[PDB]
């Protein structure tokens, strides 16, 4: 029990001084990330049918 | 009285047509509904669908206009399309008794050899024993013979309506010595309809048709009212045999509602 | 050419599942010192057990390896045609090993609890096993069974202990309508031959709507 | 004494918990309060891969883009072709008990695993005839709920036993083990370098391992009950939580805080797999509820649903290439909602 307890402080205290950043930069990089690739995603804009091996194209 | 009896007979067409189309689209698309029982049922539904298509249409017209067919050599052919068209039917009821007899009295025999390999043997056992029992101004009067009329009645609703009456009179004593649950009432009626809608829609034709081989009174309108009586219960068939099972009326609802 | 193979494959596929299908699966469950591997003898992770009785196929997985929490696997056994339990009579006069005061049999009427009274098999039936009876019809000539329930009248005796014990166990199915539970106290594989043979054709006869 | 850890471990926690709330400046939904909506999404099941005569419990997409695997308690481990349809492979198993597959990187591999606690590693190109079992590893004392190949040697898997454990295929040796992790593991994602990865048990947390040094970095909390699926922000700095609270979460690995709560009345059920758009703009999470709810991970306004499934959805995958999303059902049917 005591030694557990011991790691468990350990792991602890070496996992509560990280640093870390405001949620402001963290929601700009989300965001500024999203936006970053939007023609390149598939689903969020939906592809014509030429992009669309699903539907109608190369499939061989 | 024409009109009206047209239309009711054409309800009567509707009713059958939707209610086998319901079956057997129930049937297939359907996770739970697999097993290879239900082939019996897909085949039944079939032969319900033909004798409401090919038979009642032409045999409502010869009641009704009362007078010569519609065509001389059409007859021939239906005449013995539509005593065939019925026999597949009571033949299946005569074959989705010994199967559902089948696999409650020797469930572990049974259970193994009841894969399609034979149920396909089987149905076809059935369609072509319909058969070989359908072949043996002026009206189209069902051929009466001296020496027809006995064999098919006694062929067609008289192998088939004592074999799935011995078959299930067993049903309600497995019942009994399986269920041990105060579960009186659910095997004891269920079991009364599948042979009481069975003999009251049906018997009452057959009885007069073949006691006309002893040339007894049997008044002409009572009896080509019992004629009318077999459609009706190849209308009312594909409820009876599904709406207690719990998978066919889940099916039911997902698919009607 | 892949059309070709793909049918083939398919075919293979249909031919396995048809073999298969004609098969009888139990899970068996128990308690720590049940003694279910008494039972596995009589008649890690799974361990699958294939044997047949009276020309059929029985296959029975031992999960009593799987020492993780149970509401997180146990989804993979919605299907098989019974559950056979294991307890212990005499673990009756037990002590769980970590806990305290923790009778061994509380525990177990936990277990059974927990799995009858479940969203899973709210009708895959349960088929009890009270192993062990010898063992327990001696121990409860100097113990009474009063320490193990103190709502018990009915001074030690193993005519009537053992069937206050298997009242207490079937008193736990709260879906009393719909899954039976049968009961041997370990030819135990022959009852459990009579004792699918009812399920089967209680499920043969419940597709008819006749049950 | 040992209440002195305790007491100096709770002002620890309490500490942590006082200085995270320093780092917040306003939420999310008020940053991107004036972004642009993303509208409605309807998505049609192009094919259906058919076949499975039981539950799926897995799927994976190949690097591909093409075929994706598949396993059912039918006791076999399916390798379909999206566009065809036609069963590329079909793998008998040993056991017929499998909760999980990694198809490889390399497309030359393939994995299982489930109740029979073995990771078992299959080899499609036998260079004579059809596959043979390459090899299993064992050495987890509890079932096996998740495993992603590193590559096409390593293997990084997660149980039941409460631990993770990175292997070596080669050898069959464990060569690092992560412990550290109170409940089970009931799901884990890889980072985009395969140097970090994070763990979600059903302790209701989730823990950021390391790899190359064998150790957590962060624990994030928050949850209020088991956590069912877990995955990455596509660029390895943000990763959505499914839970089986029936609300999705969205936590910052770097402000080491929570973002955005993914919830609604309506559903009371809970999430048993989550996914992104190769964008990170749809947080597609395959409810319980016979649904898979697409949402938008930057507002939260559910913004569509994939309601076909006859059955509870289990898998839920949407391919590298980004233009599908495979989701797989207990009825035994995969279906392919281009
Ligand atoms: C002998 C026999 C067998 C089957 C059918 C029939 C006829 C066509 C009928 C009358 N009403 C319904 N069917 C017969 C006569």
């Amino acid at each position: 029990s005591i030694a557990q307890a011991r790691k468990l402080v350990e792991q602890l205290k070496m996992e509560a001084n990280i640093d870390r950043i405001k949620v402001s930069k963290a929601a700009a990089d989300l965001m500024a990330y999203c936006e970053a690739h939007a023609k390149e995603d598939p689903l969020l804009t939906p592809v014509p049918a030429s992009e669309n091996p699903f539907r109608e194209k190369k499939f061989f | 009285v024409t009109l009206t009896l047209v239309c009711l007979a054409g309800l009567l067409m509707l009713l059958t047509v939707f209610g086998n189309v319901l079956v057997i689209i129930a049937v297939f698309t359907s996770r739970a509904l697999k097993a290879p029982q239900n082939l019996f049922l897909v085949s039944l539904a079939s032969a319900d669908i033909l004798v409401a298509t090919l038979v009642i249409p032409f045999s409502l017209a010869n009641e009704v206009m009362g007078y010569w067919y519609f065509g001389k050599a059409w007859c021939e052919i239906y005449l013995a399309l539509d005593v065939l068209f019925c026999t597949s039917s009571i033949v299946h009821l005569c074959a989705i008794s010994l199967d559902r007899y089948w696999s409650i009295t020797q469930a572990i025999e049974y259970n193994l050899k009841r894969t399609p390999r034979r149920i396909k043997a089987i149905i076809i056992t059935v369609w072509v024993i319909s058969a070989v029992i359908s072949f043996p101004e002026p009206r189209c009067e069902i051929n009466d013979q001296k020496w027809y009329v006995i064999s098919s009645c006694i062929g067609s609703f008289f192998a088939p309506c004592l074999i799935m009456i011995l078959v299930y009179v067993r049903i309600y004593q497995i019942a009994k010595r399986r269920t041990r649950q105060n579960r009186e009432k659910r095997f004891t009626f269920v079991l009364a309809v599948v042979i009481g809608v069975f003999v009251v829609c049906w018997f009452p034709f057959f009885f007069t048709y073949t006691l006309t081989a002893v040339g007894c009174s049997v008044p002409r309108t009572l009896f080509k009212f019992f004629f009318w009586f077999g459609y009706c219960n190849s209308s009312l068939n594909p409820v009876i045999y599904t709406i207690f099972n719990h998978d066919f009326r889940r099916a039911f609802k997902k698919i009607l509602c | 050419a892949a059309v070709e193979r793909s049918k083939m494959i398919d075919r293979n596929l249909r031919e396995d599942g048809e073999k298969a299908a004609r098969e009888v699966k139990l899970l068996l469950l128990g308690a720590g010192e049940s003694g279910k591997s008494t039972i596995v003898k009589q008649m890690t992770g799974i361990v699958e057990t294939h044997f047949t009785f009276k020309d059929l196929h029985f296959k029975m997985f031992d999960v009593g390896a799987q020492r993780s929490e149970r509401k997180k696997w146990i989804h993979c056994f919605e299907g098989v045609t019974a559950i056979i339990f294991c307890v212990a009579l005499s673990d009756y006069d037990l002590v769980l090993a970590e806990d305290e005061e923790m009778n061994r049999m509380h525990e177990s009427m936990k277990l059974f609890d927990s799995i009858c009274n479940n969203k899973w098999f709210t009708d895959t039936s349960i088929i009890l096993f009270l192993n062990k009876k010898d063992l327990f019809e001696e121990k409860i000539k100097k113990s009474p069974l009063t320490i193990c329930y103190p709502e018990y009248a009915g001074s030690n005796t193993y005519e009537e202990a053992a069937a206050y014990i298997q009242c207490q166990f079937e008193d736990l199915n709260k879906r009393k309508d719909t899954k039976e539970i049968y009961t041997h106290f370990t030819k135990n594989v022959q009852f459990v031959f009579d004792a699918v043979t009812d399920v089967i054709i209680k499920n043969n006869l419940k597709d008819c709507g006749l049950f | 004494e040992l209440d002195q850890l305790r007491q100096e471990a709770e002002q620890l926690k309490n500490q942590i918990r006082d200085a995270r709330k320093a780092c917040a400046d306003a939420t999310l939904s008020q940053i991107t309060n004036n972004i642009d909506p993303v509208g409605r999404i309807q998505m049609r099941t192009r094919r259906t891969l058919r076949g499975h005569l039981a539950k799926i419990y897995a799927m994976h997409w190949g690097t591909d883009s093409r075929l994706l695997v598949s396993a059912s308690q039918d006791g076999k481990l399916i390798i379909w072709d999206s566009y065809t349809t036609n069963k590329v492979h079909a793998i008998p198993l040993r056991s017929s008990w499998v909760m999980t597959c990694a198809y490889a990187p390399s497309g030359n591999y393939v994995a299982c695993g489930g109740l029979d606690n073995i990771c078992s590693i299959y080899n499609l190109k036998t260079r004579e005839g059809n596959v043979r079992v390459s090899r299993e590893l064992a050495g987890h004392t509890g079932y096996l709920s998740c495993c992603r190949f590193l590559d096409d040697n390593q293997i990084v898997t997660s149980s039941g036993d409460t631990t993770c454990a990175l292997w070596d295929i080669e050898t069959g040796q464990q060569t690092t083990t992560f412990t550290g992790h109170t409940g089970d593991v009931m799901s884990l994602s890889l980072a985009p370098d395969t140097r970090l990865f994070v763990s979600g048990a059903c302790d209701a947390s989730a823990k950021l391992w390391d790899v190359r040094e064998g150790m957590c970095r962060q624990t994030f909390t928050g949850h209020e009950s088991d956590i069912n699926a877990i995955c990455f922000f596509p660029n390895g700095n943000a990763f959505a939580t499914g839970s089986d609270d029936a609300t999705c979460r969205l936590f910052d690995l770097r402000a080491d805080q929570e973002l955005m709560t993914y919830s609604h009345d309506n559903i009371i059920c809970g999430i048993t797999s989550v996914s992104f758009s190769k964008s990170g703009r749809l947080l597609l999470a395959g409810y319980d509820d016979f649904n898979c709810n697409v949402w938008d991970a930057l507002k939260a306004d559910r913004a569509g649903v994939l309601a076909g499934h006859d059955n509870r959805v289990s898998c839920l995958g949407v391919t590298d290439d980004g233009m599908a999303v495979a989701t797989g059902s207990w009825d035994s049917f995969l279906k392919i909602w281009n």
